[PDB]
């Protein structure tokens, strides 16, 4: 099963279409 | 709510733009 899912670590990846050159502040609690 | 919470899918991209820079 490995689809775009975003469990562990890969929801950076998911957030990086959000604003990606001026990034965002991905301080996950 | 930024954490992998999102696993039950993908959430809509557009909804995480908010958190951008």
């Amino acid at each position: 099963e490995v689809n775009q899912h975003l469990c562990g670590s890969e929801l950076v990846e998911a957030l990086e279409l959000v604003c990606g050159e001026r990034g965002f502040f991905y301080e996950p609690k | 709510g930024i954490g992998e919470q999102c696993c039950t899918s993908i959430c809509s991209l557009y909804q995480l733009e908010n958190y951008c820079n």
